């Protein structure tokens, strides 16, 4: 609904869940989950 | 052709641009490696292996052996135009064919792809492993160029 | 499937108790940082992980793929047969048309 609403249907994915940083050893981890912080599902290196 | 893997690199803006998206063909844990994974020892697997067969080689028996009496059970179920000589040929026959397959998936499982659950076990450590071949077992790398 | 599902519950209670024995080995050639604790859940795990991929390759083998070998059972009939539906289960057919 709020979508429709608002034309917000494709968000546009402006930087990938890890940063450069860890990128790879995101890559390298298969166990590497990402989590939640400031409501952003992101990589973070606790999980690496 | 022990291995191959396809993969995507990331968010971008730049089709062209390359990335390190394969580099996923050689994830594996690193938390604790206190201890060796058995799995990647050849002679553990051989004896799960051996065993396995084993008990394959034990289920053909019993099959083998019900099949009598499956026939029986089938002989008053199937009308007097009951062959047991036909019916025991079909039965052998998907009875040897099933335990054939479980051959090859008791030696998938312990031979070809045993890395498929482990994560500690990369996509390339494993598919050398199959071989009995190490990482440093990869001479050559043919790059893009 | 049963019957499979059994043997790999007892390969599972033999693998248990084998790792006691694994681990004296391994408390010996390993030195004095040997960790009986730490090795006894690496190898559970491994052993609770390798009976997964058991009891899902018996799964596959008698529910899911049981017809990728036998030539008497079609692919359509066989992808039916896994969820126990037959030929005249196909109730419509999406033609290109």
């Amino acid at each position: 609904h709020n979508a429709i609403t608002r034309n917000t249907m494709f968000v546009a994915k402006d930087k990938a869940p890890y940063s450069d940083e860890l990128e790879q050893p995101v890559y390298l981890d298969p166990l590497a989950r990402v989590e939640e912080n400031k409501k952003k599902l992101v990589f973070s290196d606790k999980t690496i | 052709l022990a291995m191959t893997a396809t993969a995507t690199d990331k968010i971008g803006r730049s089709v062209p641009a390359p990335g390190k998206g394969i580099l996923t063909t050689a994830r594996e844990h690193h938390g604790n490696l206190k201890y060796p994974s058995p799995l990647l020892n050849i002679k553990y697997r051989k004896r799960q292996l051996n065993k396995r067969l084993e008990q394959i080689k034990s289920w053909e028996e019993t099959e083998l052996s019900y099949l009598q009496e499956e026939a029986e059970l089938a002989k008053e179920e199937f009308g007097d135009e009951f062959s047991m000589h036909e019916f025991l040929k079909e039965r052998t026959e998907e009875v040897y064919r099933e335990s054939k397959r479980q051959v090859s998936d008791a030696k998938k499982q312990w031979g070809n792809s045993f890395y498929k659950s482990d994560p500690r076990i990369a996509p390339l450590r494993g598919a050398l492993a199959a071989f009995n071949l190490t990482i440093d077992d990869i001479g050559v790398a043919s790059f893009h160029g």
